[PDB]
């Protein structure tokens, strides 16, 4: 079936074709440039009158009215299986890495409908993760959900990063990367650090960065999802799923969504907001066949968490880390709201009944500083009683042993990073709400690993 | 003192009174800053909205 | 009878024809995908697509059915987890039914009703005592994320085990392994026998969201209209109400606040006035109704939440503050109000919840005092060490509902003064050695309770605390 | 297809018919020699953007196709050139006589043809080179209200690379011409003119020119980065250019979002920036810096278009009010200031003493604050050292400060050698200090020079304990 453009509106494009020879929503469309090259565009509306509105996966600069536009009669193909470990793909389902031909069996389409009732279950069991402040009072489950929260510039591309050096390293099972709508240094930065450490192998990378077109950034997660729902269902093996930045896909659809005809709904966003980001985030998920742990970065624009895409993301996981600038602005990293931050594996069955206990000791804690800052701040220090002036001394060397330097982080913090195990984590939070480390000031709290390194750190001071 | 510790206590009477006094004076100047803020963020997105509408039709 | 497909997206589609079609018919796509005709326009049809629509196009066939959207209804649905449509989700078969009931059903008049009088317990000591839901009620749970509002009505689903009360779970705009998670601890507390669950998440289309609680409530009607009781949770209308915001901003209806439409009242109103308690002339069934508003930074005052508040009996508010403390359920007494009140107690709970109330303001309105400790006055010194030992008998953990006859002497105990001389960290465990002590002992006092609905002899029962407190071990 | 008619024009904006098979985003030229830019492409007719004055451009005036996109003039006849988003010269100083060319519109180098960020940009200011280090490749957004030092800071840096063969490019959008003026004064005062190229669309500028004005900037300094060769570019401001964007999309009817903004604003910044990298040595090796410039209101960091110029860069300074009138200049928040590269883009020197120094200084501020409501020793002395870093930090403008005596600057005072000298007199023991090196002990200051790294502790502990038998304090 061949079409004619009538339109070019930016990275909308309106093609009309024969009587009776309608591509379907969603089916990918090629376009020969003038220049040279093919122009991939997909189907979103049908307008009336044989025409196709259809969304963009590269640029429209160029193009003219009357080219021949030719549909391919399927969805955005994408290559599935072992040859795409090893390579960096962009959001067609083709090699950027300048390494020849992908050999692979078949060709999936991004577009697919989510896993029925039957097919779900839960994730109960603990992932370790090597950080005090998530391990301790919002941590992560096996095959589950996990979220990283945060503004502009808070800390959610290191803290995913230190999660594929510490979780990803020794995984027995494969992983994927999806690039979407952000920094092409970092992914060029994360290729050959990935290649340096020898996880590249077991790794298949995605890029649809913030330079694109908004529809090349609206499909490049479908891209790697099409991929990991292949090492999930076909092949027997367990898979991380890493995105940075999934609050690009809605951001991208708000680009498109006025020129596809649509009227805006509240704080400038899509009417579908909702409905799209379901129908993609409910494929992201662990199934019977199959185990998939994702762990998602999450913009949140302006620093507002009751923003339309942050609060409907909320819906679609197991686990939160919310990030804050103002522990940020202190230099508590990594900057994780300790009370905010929270996780469906935090009980007693789970975790053990010390773990629980010392992690919401933490929470009623710094909860209690919260309340007391604002009293502080104009009526004075002295003026508390001896129990809330111990309660403020304890806070803010919990607040700064929940400070971690990373693997990744040494560059900026300056100093090499630390893991520290959980059964380690709960030890050294337990001794301080006990108040076995009374004496030590509160520097020597701020950037170590375990409670042993914080006594050394105090004899220096 | 006995005689000065009454007149410490007294001192802190007035001085936390007027305190008390000044914070309710500043709490309604907040809250007037508040209700600004409030009807001006609903008039303006609002707006937005049927603006973005418009433009369409 | 037959028309055809102008324009298609975003689960929407223009339809040419079907000239003699209903506001609101069932209409039916060529490739057996259904619709429903929400704008009747002077050229076309605007027509709400409750399924996938990649495979509808211009040129596309649509029949007319002649008929509203149904649901299947009545004693096959119990145990069952269902879509909108009343279809299964579960794996487990067809719901062999010959009842069904419309999704669209118009409320019971002023004359069809009687005064709510008859509890429902949520099992929940904050919520019975001083917030209580009466049978017909319908009580709003608000909050923010993760502040306890799914556990609530989770906790009320399980108490109703024994007390003969059909609950209905509605699920809008959630991840369905969550709701995967809901249904088995439903299982595990023996509370899925007599519940229905109703799911419409995320990556289902916005009809079915919008959909979800009108047919969860026809559900609950069936056993209202026959003589029965039952309890509808709609869990959530903030999700509801931008899947039907989605659909008429694509049907290009005007938006106002929050770029909601001038009906989004009207949607909400229309829905939680169908729960009711009926007359003695109209059988006495009743629909008690638990809709659910998720708030963004504790603003009440956001549109949804507003019209929500209004509509409903009362509201139980959450709060994140109360959570991290460790106040759990995380329930602020101050501002939640039941306008029921009193008439959906028993006569045991209303006279021991009238100095709980008290109690309870008096602590908190004077908790600026209690950082200096030992310098106050006799007279709120004892009503600081009262206020905050009642507190601890509010705390309650996680899928624990307690049973009323418990719950009053629990709040008696507390109130009259019984553990003032135990201290403050041994409340909790206090409460559940006294009530193991009455449950094996004093069976007699628990009884008259439950088979009256009033106290038992006062001396009677402060002569059997009394025993207990000395074979208490404090620590 | 061979010549189109100006069917109706207003606001510098046409609408032309008769151009059947024009490009999107093409070239066209009008009748009077007037360059256009074609938007988007209608069935009926086609809005074309002019890029020139339209006192001439009536209804009825000729088009005409060029079959090419928008282009400047590029290379080393520009340097030291005051030329317009077009490349034409304002100065008075001839014509631009070169013969190489590069396009407005131009792709970003891809994952692949990047090397990470290695390679220092030094700026001269001891706040940015050793808290928030630029490097060579790096986007370093410039972020304050009106008169906090952010143009300073640029011209600075632009003075300070004399020498280290790094071609500048200043691009003023939206100032006063005659404030450009100034700052080319300023340039060529310092002698800082013979390699940078000002780039200015003024205020009576169309709005096109002011949008188009990064683009060329950017295009210009693109020419040394691919033949291998290291360049610099200001945007002095993006705040302005977003502004004519709107005017220009609001002009052409476009749909308003935010603050009346189009949809793809975050995209306008977001391809502009993406163009700035470090090319690998596969390709070169070269690279172009960029510091993007935005006028926050009142403070506000967390306003639509501020924060979606911090989500595209690799980092930020933001200059504050409060800080520059308390004697902090210049007035760089520590704790929303962050450099994205930071280690890397430093000499393993500076690396070395200044590492953790940002963190340190952040902590610094909180316990400032803190502290205000008789401390403990160990607290003391973190507050004591930390003031006398603040000192340090403090610099005069048009005063740059090489790498290596930044190096043993920030070495003194972080090791503790300027805690016996009172916080008055630290700026003065500064400079004298580093005057004492330089004419006494240049082998120390010389191997950070020429290695990169910081010489014998030992040796350089005992010269600057040599400087202080010598120094004199006030107090
Ligand atoms: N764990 C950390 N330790 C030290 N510095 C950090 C850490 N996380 C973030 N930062 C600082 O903040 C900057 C921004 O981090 P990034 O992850 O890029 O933010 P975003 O949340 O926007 O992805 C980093 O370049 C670094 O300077
Ligand atoms: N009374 C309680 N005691 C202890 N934990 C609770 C209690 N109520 C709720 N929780 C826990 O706190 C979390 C609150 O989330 P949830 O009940 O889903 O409320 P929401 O629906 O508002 O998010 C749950 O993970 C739950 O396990
Ligand atoms: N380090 C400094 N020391 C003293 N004065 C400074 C310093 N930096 C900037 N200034 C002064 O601040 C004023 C504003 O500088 P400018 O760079 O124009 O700010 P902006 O561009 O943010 O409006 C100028 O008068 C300048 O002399
Ligand atoms: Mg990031
Ligand atoms: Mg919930
Ligand atoms: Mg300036």
């Amino acid at each position: 079936n061949k079409g004619r453009i009538i339109q070019v509106m930016g990275p909308v494009v309106d093609i009309q074709f024969e009587s009776g020879q309608l591509p379907d929503i969603y089916n990918a469309i090629t376009i020969e440039r003038p220049q040279g090259g093919t122009l991939t565009v997909e189907a979103a509306v049908h307008l009336g009158d044989n025409v196709v509105r259809c969304v963009a996966m590269a640029s429209t600069d160029g193009l003219v009215r009357g080219l021949e536009a030719v549909d391919t009669g399927a969805p955005i193909s994408v290559p599935v299986g072992k040859a795409t470990l090893g390579r960096v793909f962009n959001v067609l389902g083709e090699p950027i890495d300048e390494q020849g031909e992908v050999n692979a069996e078949e060709r999936h389409p991004i577009h697919r409908p989510a896993p029925e009732f039957e097919e779900l279950s839960t994730a109960d069991e603990i992932l370790e993760t090597g950080i005090k402040v998530i391990d301790l009072l919002a941590p992560y489950a096996k095959g589950g959900k996990i979220g990283l929260f945060g503004g502009a510039g808070v800390g959610k591309t290191v803290l995913i990063q230190e999660l594929i050096n510490n979780v990803a390293q020794e995984h027995g099972g494969l992983s994927v990367f999806a690039g979407v709508g952000e920094r092409t240094r970092e992914g060029n930065d994360l290729y050959h650090e990935m290649k340096d450490s020898g996880v590249i192998s077991k790794t298949s990378m995605v890029f649809g960065q913030m330079n694109e077109p908004p529809g090349a950034r609206l499909r490049v997660a479908l891209t790697g999802l099409t991929m990991a729902e292949y090492f999930r269902d076909r092949e027997g093996q367990d898979v991380l799923l890493f995105i940075d930045n999934i609050f690009r896909f809605t951001q991208a659809g708000s680009e498109v969504s006025a020129l596809l005809g649509r009227m805006p709904s509240a704080v400038g966003y899509q009417p579908t907001l909702a409905t799209e980001m379901g129908q993609l985030q409910e494929r992201i998920t662990s199934t019977k066949k199959g185990s998939i742990t994702s762990i998602q970065a999450i913009y949140v624009p302006a620093d507002d968490y009751t923003d339309p895409a942050p609060a409907t993301t909320f819906a679609h996981l197991d686990a939160t880390t919310n990030l804050e600038r103002k522990l940020a602005e202190m230099g508590i990293y990594p900057a994780v709201d300790p009370l905010a931050s929270t996780s469906r594996i935090l009980s007693p069955a789970v975790v053990g009944e010390e773990h629980y206990r010392v992690a919401r000791g933490v929470q009623q804690v710094l909860q209690r500083y919260n309340d007391l800052q604002d009293i502080i701040a104009i009526l004075g220090m002295d003026e508390l009683s001896d129990e809330d002036k111990l309660i403020v001394a304890r806070a803010r060397k919990i607040q700064r042993f929940l400070s971690q330097p990373f693997h990744v982080a040494e560059q900026f913090t300056g100093m090499p990073g630390k893991y520290v195990p959980v059964k380690e984590t709960v030890r050294g939070f337990k001794e301080i709400l006990e108040g076995k480390h009374d004496n030590l000031p509160e520097e020597a709290f701020y950037m170590v690993g375990t409670i042993d390194e914080a006594v050394e750190k105090a004899k220096k001071l | 003192l006995l005689d000065a510790k009454a007149s410490e206590f007294g001192a802190r009477m007035t001085a936390m009174g007027n305190a008390t006094d000044n914070a309710t004076e500043m709490l309604e100047t907040l809250t007037l800053q508040f209700n600004r803020a409030r009807q001006a963020a609903i008039t303006q997105e609002i707006a937005e909205i049927v603006a973005g509408a418009n433009a369409l039709r | 009878e037959v028309g055809t497909v102008i324009q298609v997206g975003d689960g929407i589609a223009r339809v040419h024809g079907l000239e003699k079609v209903m506001a609101g018919e069932l209409l039916e796509f060529e490739n057996g995908v259904m619709g429903m005709a929400q704008n009747l326009e002077e050229d076309n049809v605007g027509v709400v697509i409750l399924g996938p629509y990649t495979e509808i196009r211009e040129g596309t066939q649509v029949k007319r059915t002649g008929r509203i959207m149904e649901v299947p209804v009545g004693e096959a649905l119990l145990g069952r987890v269902v879509n909108p449509l009343g279809q299964p989700l579960d794996g487990r078969g067809p719901i062999e039914t010959a009842e069904y009931r419309p999704i669209e059903s118009p409320a019971p008049g002023v004359m069809d009703r009687k005064s709510v009088h008859e509890p429902l317990q949520t099992g929940i000591k904050a919520i019975d005592s001083m917030i209580p839901i009466g049978r017909g009620q319908r009580e709003l749970i608000i909050g923010d994320r993760q502040t306890g509002k799914t556990t609530i009505a989770i906790d009320t689903i399980i108490n109703q085990k024994g007390q003969d009360v059909i609950c209905i779970y509605v699920a809008i705009g959630q991840k369905q392994s969550t709701v995967a998670g809901v249904v088995e601890t439903l299982r595990q507390h023996d509370a899925l026998d007599y519940t229905i669950v109703v799911t419409a998440s995320a990556s289902e289309p916005a009809p079915l969201l919008y959909l979800a609680p009108y047919a969860g409530c026809a559900m609950g009607e069936y056993f209202m209209y026959k003589g029965k009781h039952a309890l509808v949770v709609y869990d959530d209308l903030s999700k509801q109400a931008a899947a039907y915001r989605e659909l008429s901003l694509l049907l290009r209806r005007p938006p106002g606040r929050e770029a909601y439409p001038g009906d989004v009242f009207y949607l909400h109103s229309r829905l939680l006035e169908r729960a009711a308690k009926l007359s003695d002339e109209k059988g006495g069934g009743s629909l008690t109704a638990l809709p659910f508003i998720e708030t963004q930074a504790g603003d009440v005052s956001a549109y949804i939440p507003t019209n929500v508040i209004s509509i409903t009996d009362g509201q139980i508010f959450l709060e994140s503050d109360l959570f991290y403390s460790g106040v759990r359920p995380a329930v602020n007494v101050g501002i939640s109000v039941s306008r029921v009140g009193g008439a959906a107690q028993i006569k045991a709970m209303k006279k021991v919840a009238g100095t709980l109330r008290l109690d309870l303001a008096q602590y908190r309105e004077l908790q600026a005092f209690a950082q200096f400790g030992s310098d106050l006055d006799k007279a709120t010194q004892a009503k600081l060490n009262r206020g905050e030992r009642t507190v601890e008998i509010l705390k309650q953990d996680e899928h624990k509902p307690m049973p009323v006859e418990e719950q009053v002497i629990s709040i008696y105990a507390v109130t009259n003064g019984f553990m003032d001389d135990i201290p403050v960290e041994d409340v909790r465990r206090f409460e559940e050695e006294l009530l193991s002590f009455m449950r094996a002992n004093k069976d007699s006092l628990l009884d008259h309770i439950r088979q009256t609905g009033e106290l038992p002899d006062t001396k009677e029962l402060d002569a059997a605390i009394e025993e207990f407190k000395k074979g208490f071990t404090p620590s």
